[PDB]
DNA sequence: GCTTGTCACGCGATGCCCGAT
DNA sequence: CATCGGGCATCGCGTGACAAG
């Protein structure tokens, strides 16, 4: 042996004792390097010191055993209902805490994120923005964060509150951001099975739907009875498309064929979905009887391209908005 | 320069940074444990930290600490309802600071019983049949006066019932429920123009987004409502006469000026030009198209 | 087949401790 | 009451083995 080896062995013994005490599963602990052992022990101590200040049940007129177990898991239930993750960031941009569900959304392990700089997770072009949120108290903003499953834009809804019990040097507590991060939302139904999801609808002469196939029910989201009890299809059509569809309805009335037309239909979710469609007239004894429209769902990109290259110019062509539908 | 020398220097400085970070973490530990900061070398700091962590002690936080952080971040209260009947299986105590309701008013109750009747249908939509999320907006009753309702944004998910690890005793009220799925959710409180489409009664059925810039409301805050509800009482019958006249004069345009209550509850003078959309086969009125402009 | 990082080790410059002045 | 040399412990440095990616 030798004194250097002896001192290093003492240090490593204490480091292993610290590691075994970390509140993580043993498979996570065994893979930790020594620097992360120290970092996570400091993390745990800072968390406990804060909760000693900040923190501390079913109403007894309400208490059942089952409700008591649910109460014991209330925090996890909240975390699962978040649809995202908890983040708490210090003034020094260190991640005071991140919930485990961050791995579900960005692919980063909780034990790797905690007590590291938050900018390592944030897009460069957005980093500055985040800093201005770290420094009258509520916060609601958007930031793109690294996604190892690559970036995902996330809504941050949070608050600036004093992070007590940090023993900075004796400095007063600094404001930390307590935020919840969730993904973003698009308002258009794009078919995943985009290829050849052709569906057909049957209509009265005024375009009131009377029949729908299974793929139509899947795309639009209406039951067959729901689809036919909402007035003519002009109630389903985007306001930026109604005049074009009306022109093409006239063309079909006059020639029996509508030609290809691209327009947006209102789904049962009150979402818009692009379709390229062709409306044909069926005849009974040489008189128009009903319409058979055959439609292919389009991605938003293809729809925007078609609208950009549109033939006629009609009012409201570039309008965007939301709609509802009754009966 | 020499590739071997630069490799060596980069490596030496990497190891130096590693040593410095180890020292910094040990200093943090000395700040974080009791008798230390009240001076010690590395070994005693590490031993005192081991002792303090043994005192304090698998999740990094307890369930209560996690809940504390979530509610500190963005308020809210948890509720767990069953999907078949809306039956409230669980509600957190946070319902008292959110809705000014005791926990006792949601237990033995139904989510339909707690929302506005105009919303009950919508609720069914959300309760019928990543991780199958649910995200909606409703109106929940509050303490009070008279019936008092507040808009509540709800974020949740569908979960197979009963939940794992929770004991369901034989004599528990939940033993004979037999619900198969449950919604687990959080409820939280809170000079241009735009086009719109209405039915002949005046109900907003299509709203251009520019409404936000024109009158301050989001499109969802107008759709389903009658435009007359936003109009000054001394202009309401004028607006109604315009709506009933535009129907008689299909194709013809009709203009009307009236006071529209912006979302700041402020009166803005608006000029609305309206006309009917005719079904190109039956010539029936599909809807009324309005262009609403600031004046 | 290279890059970055972890871990141990050898090695002195000080540190602490404490009989002996 | 200090000051002073022993010998071991602490502590920072650079380098080499090794491995994940
Ligand atoms: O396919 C349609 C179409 C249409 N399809 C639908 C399917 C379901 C509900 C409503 C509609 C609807 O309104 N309206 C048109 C006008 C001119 C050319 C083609 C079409």
């Amino acid at each position: 042996s030798n004194p250097s080896k002896r001192h290093r062995d003492r240090l490593n013994t204490e480091l292993d004792r610290l590691a075994s005490l970390l509140p993580f599963p043993q498979d996570v602990i065994n893979k930790l390097d020594k620097l992360s052992v120290l970092r996570l022990s400091v993390s745990y101590l800072r968390a406990k010191s804060f909760f000693d200040v900040s923190l501390k049940g079913v109403q007894d007129n309400c208490r059942t055993k089952f409700r008591e177990g649910l109460n014991l898991q209330e925090g996890e239930f909240l975390l699962q209902a978040l649809n995202g993750f908890v983040l708490v960031v210090t003034t020094d941009a260190l991640v005071f805490y991140a919930s485990s569900t961050i791995q579900d959304y960005l692919g980063f392990q909780q034990s790797d994120v905690i007590h590291q700089s938050v900018y390592e997770l944030i897009h460069t072009e957005d980093r500055a923005e985040f800093q201005r949120q770290l420094h009258f108290m509520e916060r609601c903003f958007v930031c793109r964060l690294r996604c190892l499953l690559g970036f995902l834009a996330m809504n941050f809804q949070g608050r600036l509150k004093y992070l007590h019990g940090q023993n900075k040097k004796i400095l007063p507590p600094q404001l930390a951001l307590f935020a919840i991060a969730t993904p973003l939302q698009p308002p258009s139904i794009l078919e995943i099975r985009t290829k050849n999801f052709i569906f057909r609808t049957k209509h009265k002469l005024d375009f009131t739907p009377t029949g729908c196939d299974a793929k139509g029910k899947i795309v639009l989201g209406y039951t067959e009875a729901e689809l036919c009890m909402r007035g003519t299809g002009y109630q389903f059509i985007h306001a930026a498309d109604m005049l074009y569809c009306a022109e093409y309805h006239v063309r079909m009335i006059k020639t029996g064929e509508s030609g290809m037309i691209v327009f947006r239909l209102l789904t049962k979710d009150n979402r818009w979905t692009w379709v390229q469609s062709n409306a044909r007239l069926v005849y009974k004894n040489g008189r128009p009887d009903y319409i058979i429209a055959t439609q292919r769902p389009l991605t938003d990109e293809e729809g925007k391209e078609h609208l950009r290259k549109r033939t006629l110019k009609l009012p409201f062509m570039f309008a965007t908005g939301e709609a509802v539908l009754y009966e | 320069m020499d590739k071997e020398r630069l490799a060596r220097e980069n490596h030496s400085e990497i190891e130096r940074r590693r040593r410095n970070k180890m020292t910094a973490y040990i200093t943090e530990l000395s700040d974080m444990v009791p008798t230390c900061s009240a001076k010690p070398d590395k070994l005693t700091i590490l031993r005192m930290a081991v002792s303090h962590m043994k005192s304090l002690r698998p999740s990094f936080l307890t369930d209560q600490e996690l809940k504390h952080l979530i509610l500190e971040a963005a308020d809210g209260f948890l509720f767990i309802v069953s999907c078949e009947t809306g039956r409230v299986v669980y509600v957190s105590d946070s319902v008292t600071p959110v809705l000014n309701q005791p926990q006792s008013e949601w237990f033995g109750s139904t989510l339909y019983d707690q929302v506005h009747p105009d919303d009950v249908d919508k609720l069914r939509e959300q309760l019928s049949t990543m991780g199958s999320r649910r995200s909606f907006i409703c109106r929940m009753r509050c303490g009070s006066g008279e019936p008092h309702f507040v808009v509540v944004h709800c974020t949740g998910y569908i979960k197979a019932w009963p939940p794992a690890g929770v004991s369901l005793p034989d004599d528990d009220p939940e033993a004979g429920q037999g619900s198969k799925f449950c919604l687990v959710a959080i409820g939280r409180l809170q000079p241009t123009e735009f086009i719109s489409r209405h039915n002949i009664e005046g109900i907003f059925t299509f709203v251009d987004h520019r409404c936000v810039a024109t009158v301050g409301y989001q499109p969802q805050e107008l759709l389903g409502k009658n435009i007359v509800e936003f109009c000054h009482p001394e202009d309401q019958q004028l607006l109604r006469d315009s709506f009933q006249q535009v129907v008689k004069l299909k194709g013809q345009v009709l203009s009307v000026m009236f006071r529209f209550r912006s979302k700041n509850q402020e009166w803005l003078w608006m000029r609305t030009s309206s006309f009917t959309f005719q079904n190109p086969y039956s010539d029936e009125i599909e809807y009324i198209i309005c262009t609403n402009t600031n004046v």
